[PDB]
């Protein structure tokens, strides 16, 4: 259930 | 710098359990963390699927510091790489990313001790991470110190307090923010006589005796976390150890098992001054 991080960092 | 927490120290405020560890000094079981009152802990998070692996400490702008299992454990085809993790520090909520608060590194290069043993007892459970690039100091990000010869002679005692923090398990649900619970550091003979597991130099073990009342241990997903403890010398807080292993969690008899991280230090320097 985690939080969509930025696409940035993936 | 390292060890004055922003919120903390430098404001000469003190955190509501702090007060136990220096009367000591003569997450199961846990509270939730106050913010600012651990700035050094690190999330290790996987990419795909997205999840939590470990826990883990900022020792600098550029290192981070955690348990070799969390990276490579070929009994459960563990083998993580450089571009198969994401490091996040600042955090206090588990699952949410929180925006302005905390920073996302990725990972340069990774340093596994040449002698960690994963086939008998996680001796030598260390390991070390290079970032890509500095990570810049916060009200919520701050580096802990790493203890000296001095320093881990007269704090590493039995009957000594010290703290756990993480966001793994409640339970043999998951905690909404960080955990965090005070356990007093256990006599080698205990130690040794609670497991039938060999037990090294390179470790030592932290919780209450069964009778004593009180309880609290990390669990899975703690691992890689740091044990604190706090110099009554110099008022700076120091990671004496990183959280190993544990059978079961908050079993009475058991205790956890943490790296002796000061006598592993040698190995440390060698590895940062050496790279950079
Ligand atoms: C030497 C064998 C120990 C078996 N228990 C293990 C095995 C492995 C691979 N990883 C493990 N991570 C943990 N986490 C952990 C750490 C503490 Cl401080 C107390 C309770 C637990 C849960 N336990 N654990």
């Amino acid at each position: 259930d985690f939080e969509e991080i930025p696409e940035e960092y993936l | 710098d390292c060890g004055l927490r922003p919120l903390f120290e430098k404001k000469s405020l003190e955190d509501k359990t702090e007060r136990e560890l220096l009367e000591s000094y003569i997450i199961v079981e846990g509270s939730d963390a106050e913010i600012g009152m651990s700035p050094w802990q690190v999330m290790l998070f996987r990419k795909s699927p997205q999840e939590l692996l470990c826990g883990a400490s900022l020792i600098s702008d550029r290192w981070v510091l955690t348990a070799a299992h969390c990276l490579l454990y070929p009994p459960w085809d563990k083998n993580f790489t450089e571009n198969d993790l994401l490091v996040r520090i600042g955090k206090h909520s588990r699952t949410r990313y929180e925006r302005n608060i905390e920073k996302i590194s990725m990972l340069e290069k990774i340093y596994i001790h040449p002698r960690y043993n994963w086939r008998e007892n996680l001796d030598r459970d260390i390991a070390l991470m290079k970032l890509k690039k500095p990570v810049a100091f916060s009200d919520y990000i701050h580096p802990v110190c790493l203890p000296d010869r001095e320093t881990a002679a007269s704090l590493l005692q039995a009957g000594y307090k010290g703290r756990v923090t993480g966001w793994g398990n409640l339970k043999e649900g998951q905690p909404s923010v960080l955990q965090v619970v005070n356990l007093p550091i256990v006599e080698r003979p205990v130690c040794k006589d609670s497991t039938r597991i060999r037990i090294t130099d390179n470790m030592f073990c932290a919780g209450y005796k069964p009778d004593e009342g009180k309880r609290g241990d990390a669990c899975e997903g703690d691992s890689g976390g740091p044990f604190v403890m706090k110099s009554p010398f110099n008022n700076r807080w120091y990671q004496m150890g990183i959280v190993s292993w544990g059978e079961g969690c908050d079993r009475d008899g058991k205790y956890g098992f943490y790296t002796h991280v000061f006598r592993l230090k040698k190995w440390i320097q060698k590895v940062i001054d050496q790279f950079g």
